[PDB]
């Protein structure tokens, strides 16, 4: 019975939906989508559909497996599959690309802009391709596909794959008898008459566990929350002025991360973290443990002056709220007035996960003893100093 | 610094 | 066409969702605004279309036409087609006092959607019901009181003059023919559709489905478990929501902004700076800001001495300081200090940073980079530069 | 069409889709799918369909309910359902699994790779299984049911379940009489002739609002954006070269948070935020509002010196781009040259959301008046000072 | 600091 | 600063 139309259209939508899924994946079974590895602006994939079958099949396809054949293998069509049957017979698919640098997959050189899957019409009368197309649109709606961007085309080989020499919208083919016949008037034997299928997913379509289904533009990913009847959402917006995308988390009160990295001027950084530091008694260098950096980043450090005086060892600067400063050591060992200052140096070296910090305060000469921690014109690793330590990681 | 603080001088 | 069974369940499932919501696109559900105990909705389904369509619908959208509007059917939609033809829906309401929405005067008790049979032979309504219910169960729906009925007008809507359960029509041939004998052409034959969603719900591409409270969105990882999921939690005492990413080891962003005390900021990034020879201002390129934020800068003192030009402070681990320039051209000891100024001005994406060290007079030459009582843009200085962006 | 042709095929598809529904769910009625709880690589489910009926049936099935009889119970087939009827008679289902560690559900120990459901043929002539299978495939397309392979098979009892001694694709069985007749010749008395309906669990599986289904390794959660055909995605990656998972947001231009916290050395942190500060005229102490900390974190503060001189009160440092410094007050009240320096102290105490900040610049003695804001050897809360104030929160 | 800046001295 | 650092003085 001539409901083989509907059944034929079912197969057209089934195959096209799987091509769309494949076209939406950057990785398939933990390996780069092979079609993304090249850099040409167009590619046509053959109608035998080996490029869409798994590599581990009785005949080997082009779609990668993991390597362990006990794992679950994501797949698209069965390996004995063939869609070059029926009145709408699969003729191949036209991929159009733009170049793309993937932030985490150096193997990817392009991104897909559009995929068109062609089904040549082998019906008995060529003017009935319109009727057949009506069934594909119906089957599309049944699987959540828009069914609003269809056209009938004539295709012939190009230097690369094929090109559409002429096209007419499905709506003009059905409603415009003049345009219809003018189109059919071009359907010579050198060209191939075909339905051109570009599927767009309605908002009803389910999100898939491999991620091939993208959220619609301006839609939000939301959670029910114990705020009751409130839902807290995030979304990825694009701003046409400035040409930038934003991950908007501002509807949630706090984003709580563990490790966190970001970029400044192409370089990767961790947020600076700060401590209040003083040297302890005895003129000995200060050891500060280095933060553990994310892999690929390296430790940075900076010390900045908060409080100082020329008392050297005769000081307690360890409280943030008060400073104890008892003056400068004199030649006879007594504590005198505070000498005048000429410089402060803060130095730091990273050796084996430890920042070794040293400091010197330069003061007027002729006051300090000849020997000791405070001697000559230098107060070495003085207590009369407080600094803030900033640590971060960068590349 | 408390008000006991004092320094050397150029006078 | 051959999409009739899909359309029957699609339309019925959207009508059921409408009936389960008190609000649609931030406005009160128009059907709840009265208190009549029963109401029938027209078969043309204009009442289910958005108001912002060529013909005005009755379902509210947000007043703003930017973001996506929750909708139930398309505006050109017509479901009064096919062998099972949408005939309208009979809503039953109960009186209900709203705890927080004064516009709602009633609550929904039940919705039944009728699809009129337009086939020439009525005995096939059983098969047609079978494809409808098969599509219902495939979508996670249980049919409620699934029945084949004959309906004729009433005061408000319609009433079921005769009915037979879908199960009796298929399993009891006598009741079937008895019912079928009653189904004359003068009467209207109908499928009565009441759906209850019994299966769980898939996340949808329009974002209309929210994750359940306390659920985790997870990725398979070769790391195993407990490090691959994220979630949105609620604090009941402090009335705060948290996007909990702490199961992931590192959050890796490109641009990053956060809020502090009503202002939006990017993280401070720091550089180690010294002036080169020659006493010129130092140019530091301003970072590129996110849209709507502007450049900020601060320089703070790390190391200094009074050597001025006679210094090299560019190593972080040691400082070379060779004293203050004397007027007789020689280098003497380090003179005593009176001040340090660090200044910065933004001009055409460059921060021009200048510094001065003020020192005792009567030591430096009368002219030059180090002259009078000033060391101008001295080398005997290392400062930390902080940059960030804010609104 | 809304009329049933084959009524056996109608029943086969119903049972077939409900097996499809069951296999795609990790949870049923708020509980783990029973078939995921074991660790065997293969398991065969009986033809009586006990394993598919609800636990609350008069006779107990294996499918869990919510325990609460107030809730709606998700169900697959009715309690009195029996599919061992008709020319194609349900014979059982062969589930094949792979081992699996679920990221958040320890009750799940395996994942389904494929389900093969068997329908033994009981028609008078063995070759008509071709026709009956054809009605199943046709009825499937009419009902929107997508299986991944249809085959005619001979099965024999096993130690565990069954195994397929022989199989032939539905297409070769109807198109190739030689393969067909050779196949039927293997249908000895110990074997069962059957239609094999094959479900393959792929990446198409729907993501559930309860989070019971995980994204595949390295898959991307994507948004359509107004850049047109551009897609903006995020994902959770694992890099074994450092044994760390990464929430990769680098495809999006800006991550925009409200509150933000991260970890450094096991401690929780908020970013450091800075203000440029000077004291008001008159030597009065400085007040700075403490930032709001997330609950469970505490306020921290540090002030670092940016500019200073010994001018005391005779100065204005409030502009970031220029400094006005008019010398040190002399004993007679006049403004003299800038005195020499011996120290700077910066002090800060938190009192009820306010940081009280004081400062002192120590200078050479014998120059200042005996009393006043600038007196002895001290310039109190001086205007001849600019400091950077850093705040952050920590636990 | 602008060029009017001057200090005390040890000369 | 290394131990060669020295400054002017008020004495
Ligand atoms: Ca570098
Ligand atoms: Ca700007
Ligand atoms: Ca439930
Ligand atoms: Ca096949
Ligand atoms: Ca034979
Ligand atoms: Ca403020
Ligand atoms: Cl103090
Ligand atoms: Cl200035
Ligand atoms: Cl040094």
């Amino acid at each position: 019975e001539l409901m083989i139309k509907s059944s034929n259209a079912f197969d057209v939508i089934e195959l096209s939906s799987q091509i769309q899924r494949y076209a939406s994946l950057s990785k398939i079974n933990n390996r780069t989508n092979p079609i993304l590895k090249d850099n040409k602006a167009k590619e046509f994939k053959d109608a035998d559909l080996k490029w869409l079958k798994l590599e581990n099949c009785p005949t080997a396809g082009d779609v990668p497996t993991t390597g362990n054949n006990n794992d679950l293998q994501d797949q698209f069509i069965a390996c004995d599959a063939d869609y070059r049957k029926g009145d709408l017979s699969y003729f191949g698919s036209q991929f159009e690309f733009s170049t793309y640098v993937h932030p985490s997959n150096p193997e990817i050189q392009r991104q897909i802009k559009q995929v068109v899957s062609y089904f040549q019409y082998r019906g008995m009368e060529r003017a009935f391709i319109g009727d057949a197309a009506g069934y594909v649109i119906s089957e599309a709606k049944k699987k959540g596909f828009s069914a609003q961007d269809y056209r009938i085309v004539l295709i012939e080989p190009d230097r690369v794959g094929y090109f559409e020499s002429n096209a007419i919208s499905y709506e003009e083919f059905i409603e415009n008898p003049s345009a219809r016949e003018n189109f059919l008037l071009k359907a010579t034997k050198d060209r191939t008459l075909a339905l051109a299928v570009s599927l767009a997913q309605t908002g009803e379509i389910a999100m898939q566990r491999d991620g091939s289904v993208a959220f619609l533009e301006d839609s939000e990913l939301c959670w029910d929350t114990a705020a009751g009847s409130a839902k807290s959402c995030l979304s990825v917006r694009y701003d046409t002025v400035g040409n930038k995308t934003e991950l908007d988390l501002k509807q949630i009160d706090v984003v709580s991360a563990k490790g966190l990295s970001f970029e400044s001027d192409g370089k990767t950084k961790t947020p600076v973290v700060s401590t209040y530091e003083t040297f302890q008694d005895g003129g000995r260098a200060k050891t500060i443990n280095a933060i553990e950096c994310p892999t690929g980043l390296n430790n940075r450090f900076a010390a900045v002056v908060s409080s100082f005086s020329t008392a050297g060892q005769n000081a307690n600067f360890s409280s943030e709220s008060a400073k104890d400063s008892q003056g400068t050591t004199q030649k006879d060992g007594s504590k005198g007035p505070h000498a005048l200052l000429s410089g402060i140096s803060l130095n730091w070296t990273l050796t084996n996960k430890v920042w070794d910090v040293t400091a010197s305060i330069g003061i007027e000469s002729g006051i300090l003893p000849t020997s000791g921690i405070d001697s000559g014109s230098l107060l070495r690793n003085p207590k009369s100093l407080s600094f803030i330590a900033f640590q971060w990681c960068e590349n | 610094f408390n008000d006991n603080y004092s320094s050397t001088s150029t006078v």
